RNA sequence: UCGUGCCUGGUGUCUUGG
């Protein structure tokens, strides 16, 4: 068929938030869970 | 090992009663209402409902032990009016209500689903 | 949730010992009163505190001397002149109890005969302790006697009078354990874990505590610790 | 030990999300997208997979039998 | 000197969350309901573990435990079931239960994931919830360990252990602008609004409102699987309906024979 | 008799085993018996830890992924 | 009396499916220490069922 | 007729261990062995 | 058709509880 992506998302109603997880924050690190491979 | 059993806080032993109504002394017209095996699920609905009744000139409840599964319900009415009536009436139409909520929340469903 | 830099290396992240909890800092129906703790029942029927205590026995048998000798047996009401009241058929024909069994308080655990006929000897559980049986080992020891250990579980749920802690200083009983009907709760329905006395914090000065459920709510939200 | 059934707190069942989560790791996520892509609105369960240590895969090392 | 006359608005219906308003209503009969909900409404769970076979990593009890928590699907049975406590049988019946069965062996070389999969029901409805997202987690076994349990449901609720709740969380909220000031702010523009919060953005908290009862009352009651989210509420007002019923019964009793 | 036939390392009895053999490596001055000794705990070696990779493969291996990339 | 020491369950009342172990009993009642809880009780001998603890064909 | 079955600590082995005996596996000359699990009926409410 | 019953540990030291 003869069709755009910007017809594509034509089609959709509503489908387009809290982005604020991936900050910095130097004073903030991440997990550790157990492994099978360590010092 | 001294924990009370779970079933404890709704279950009936044998010999216990269910309620027990008992004449207060200290004032007319007033009488005090032992719930056993209830909490404050059960005694704060009705205190409130008692609380809507004109003829009512004192409504309370209590939990005389939180380890001791137990309510007290003091009432006291107008002199042509007893607490055994107002009791009755504030479980009857409290039922009314829980009734005529639980229809209307039905057919809320009903219409929120495909409508 | 809320870790320092250096318990990385104290690898205490492999090997915790304790629980984040929704704790409240509130004076809820006095049973926290004065270092006490008010805990969720429901939370802790979900398992929260829940644990495990091993107990472990040992006995060994030897030569006495000439006449007198230990050996792993059954007593039985017809030789065995010294016995005790107990139910001695808990345990089979070895004489130790089977992992797996059911054990209460002055039971007999290892069955076990000296010859004098025969006196009973015979350990028994420690009088009210009251687990299950979790493993029984049996081997030589040094002198190549038979050697046998036995550990018994109990799953100690927590009670009114267990003992809890902070990481701040802030020892408490357990005063009183209500539902997750009888919490109090947000605009959405996240009941305490543990409610604590206010009182604990003005005269002790346990900023760290307050800092510490501060961050362990942004750690929970931002999702990282 | 091994992943609580339910938040001790609310009791949303997060028994089912610990692989998902590890596997969301497995990409390249922040943990606090992770957790929100599993659904875990409240701060009672987004505690249960963030403080998880999920032991029982050193406990499984020890081998009964080969 | 008689009842008030509540109205039910849904404002969102998943098959996880029901949120809803009730106006017209006391706040004890509006808490009441969310006690209900926690408590007192009737589910299927785990209570009754046969051990067989246990040569996993994790205690006896532990294994126990966890089936425990699992959810079961209530919604079609549970009010037709017997509390356990109240069949007659000697031991059990599927008037009073419902029978459970784990048999599981790890023979390869990988590492077992006993999930709520294994979890073999006699009854085709009360499953764990796998209709139509992973499976609870039980065990992880290694090359030659194995667990063998069957295992029954029975009929509780969550007075009892919190195993019998069916709910996740119930969000109960009344009055979102400070109207009735029963909560009295330090510095009220500190504070974030409500979901619910019939505010514009400038001013802080609503006005003073001194003749004034709560009603709206704002409910989001979130399921774990083990009953629809909106079966979860008609079951609650049918239980509280009960134990006051019930409660007339007894006072009846009482107030004729004195 | 029973020591000889049955497959010997798995569990836990090739870690003793390996000890076993570097004792016997460390006890020969003699270097054909300590390159014999030698091939033998190679060969075990790498035996075991295919063996231990093999039962590592699942939802160890997926662990191992997250930490590597976590840290 | 007979069946102290022996593996029964509790068929009726609250404790409905419950196992235990008889430590005592009386010509009315028994002591049972449930398997479970870290608890003895006390029944009326009424509500026990005996289960045993067997195995057949001894060879 | 039961010959009291114990479990071998390193090889798994179950081995019969009638009294009066060396507690040695048969398998290889390992010194520790375990019970294996109890018969009785064990349940556990979910709990 | 049967009739028997309180055995039962002492000494030191470290850890920890209010
Ligand atoms: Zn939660
Ligand atoms: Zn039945």
């Amino acid at each position: 068929v003869l069709l755009d992506p910007a017809d594509e998302k034509l089609l959709e109603e509503e489908i387009q938030r809290s982005q604020q997880h991936a900050k910095v924050v130097p004073w903030m690190r991440k997990t550790e869970y157990i492994s099978t491979e360590f010092n | 090992m001294n924990a009370p059993p779970a079933f404890e806080s709704f279950l009936l032993f044998e010999g216990e009663k269910k309620i027990t109504i008992n004449k207060d002394t200290k004032v007319p017209n007033a009488c005090l209402f032992t719930i056993n095996k209830e909490d404050h699920t059960l005694g704060n609905i009705i205190k409130s409902q008692l609380l809507k009744d004109p003829q009512v000139l004192f409504a309370g409840y209590k939990v005389p032990h939180p380890l001791e599964h137990k309510i007290i319900i003091r009432v006291q009415t107008t002199p042509d009016y007893s607490p055994q009536e107002a009791f009755t009436n504030a479980i009857t139409d409290l039922i009314s209500e829980l009734s005529l909520l639980e229809e209307r929340f039905r057919v809320a469903i009903k219409d929120k689903q495909e409508g | 949730l809320v870790t320092t830099r250096s318990m990385e290396y104290l690898r205490f992240r492999e090997l915790p010992a304790g629980i984040n909890s929704i704790v409240a800092i509130a004076s809820y129906t006095g049973y926290n009163q004065e270092d006490s703790v008010i805990m969720n029942r429901s939370a802790v029927d979900r398992g929260f505190f829940r644990s495990v205590f091993y107990r472990s026995y040992k006995e060994q048998e030897s030569k006495k001397g000439f006449d007198q000798e230990e050996v792993f047996e059954k007593p039985t009401r017809e030789t065995c002149q010294g016995m005790r009241h107990a139910i001695y058929d808990k345990l089979d024909d070895d004489g130790l109890i089977a992992p797996g069994v059911r054990v209460s308080g002055d039971d007999v655990i290892i069955g076990k005969t000296v010859t004098l006929t025969k006196r009973d000897c015979s350990t028994f559980l420690r009088t009210s302790e009251t687990g299950i049986v979790d493993q029984v080992m049996v081997t030589l020891n040094q002198e190549g006697y038979k050697f046998c250990k036995i550990r018994v579980r109990s799953v100690r749920i927590p009670q009114i009078g267990d003992k809890f802690a902070s990481r701040h200083g802030q020892k408490g009983t357990c005063g009183i354990q209500y539902r997750q009907e009888d919490m109090p709760f947000t605009c959405e329905g996240i009941t305490p874990d543990i409610i604590i006395n206010p009182h604990a914090i003005p005269s002790r000065m346990t900023i760290g505590h307050l800092i510490e459920c501060l961050q362990g709510k942004v750690s929970a939200n931002k999702g990282e610790i | 030990m091994i992943i609580p059934v339910r938040c001790f707190t609310c009791g949303k069942i997060v028994g089912n999300k610990w692989e998902a989560y590890l596997g969301l790791l497995q990409a390249e996520y922040t943990e606090g997208d992770a957790l929100d892509a599993l659904g875990l609105k409240r701060y009672c369960c987004r505690r249960m997979l963030l403080a998880h240590v999920d032991l029982i895969e050193k406990l499984l090392n020890y081998a009964p039998l080969e | 000197p008689y009842a008030n006359q509540p109205t039910v608005r849904i404002t969102e219906l998943t098959d996880e969350n029901v949120k809803f308003i009730i106006e017209n209503t006391d706040l004890a009969v509006a808490n009441s309901i969310r006690r209900v909900f926690i408590a007192e409404v009737p589910i299927i769970a785990i209570d009754w573990v046969q051990i067989d076979a246990n040569s996993s990593v994790l205690h006896d009890e532990f294994i126990a435990h966890r089936l425990g928590l699992i959810p079961l699907t209530s919604d079609d049975i549970v009010d037709k079931l017997q509390y356990s406590r109240d069949c007659t049988c000697e031991e059990f019946c599927p008037e009073c239960s419902v029978e459970f069965t784990l048999d599981v062996r790890c023979n390869e070389d990988q590492t077992r994931h006993v999930t709520s999969r294994d979890l073999i029901s006699n009854s085709p409805r009360v499953i764990p919830v796998t209709s139509r997202q992973d499976d609870i987690l039980i065990v992880k076994l290694r090359k030659g360990q194995e667990l063998r349990l069957r295992a029954y449901a029975k009929k509780g609720f969550g007075k009892e252990h919190a195993k019998w709740n069916p709910t996740a969380g119930v969000a109960f909220e009344y009055d979102p602008d400070n109207a009735l000031r029963h909560t009295v702010y330090p510095k009220p523009e500190e504070w974030p609004k409500s979901e619910y919060s019939e505010l514009d953005e400038d001013e802080s908290q609503a006005p003073y409102d001194p003749n004034g009862k709560p009603e709206r009352f704002y409910y989001n009651v979130e399921s774990c699987g083990s009953l629809r989210p909106e079966t979860i509420v008609l079951s609650a007002l049918s239980g509280l309906k009960k134990k006051l019923s019930d409660l007339q019964t007894q006072l009846s009793h009482e107030i004729q024979s004195d | 008799e029973k020591e000889r036939f049955r497959k010997a390392p798995p569990n836990y009895a090739m870690k003793k085993t390996q000890l076993l053999k570097e004792k016997a490596m460390a006890e020969d001055l003699g270097d054909q018996d300590k390159a014999k000794q030698i091939q033998d705990q190679l060969n075990e070696l790498e035996e075991r830890a295919e063996a231990l990779d093999r039962q590592r493969t699942k939802n160890i291996s997926a662990i191992s992924y997250i930490n590597q990339r976590n840290r | 009396n007979e069946l102290i020491g022996q593996t029964v369950r509790i068929s009726q009342g609250p404790y409905k499916g419950y196992i235990g172990v008889v430590k005592d009993a009386t010509e009315s009642t028994a002591r049972v220490e449930l398997h479970s809880t870290c608890q003895t009780i006390s029944v009326d001998r009424q509500r026990l069922t005996t289960v045993g603890s067997r195995r057949p064909g001894g060879m | 007729q039961q010959p009291m079955i114990y479990i071998c600590g390193e090889c798994h082995t179950e081995n019969e261990i009638k009294s009066r005996d060396p507690i040695r596996c048969r398998e290889c000359g390992y010194r520790i062995m375990y019970k294996k699990r109890t018969k009785r009926l064990v349940v556990f409410d979910a709990r």
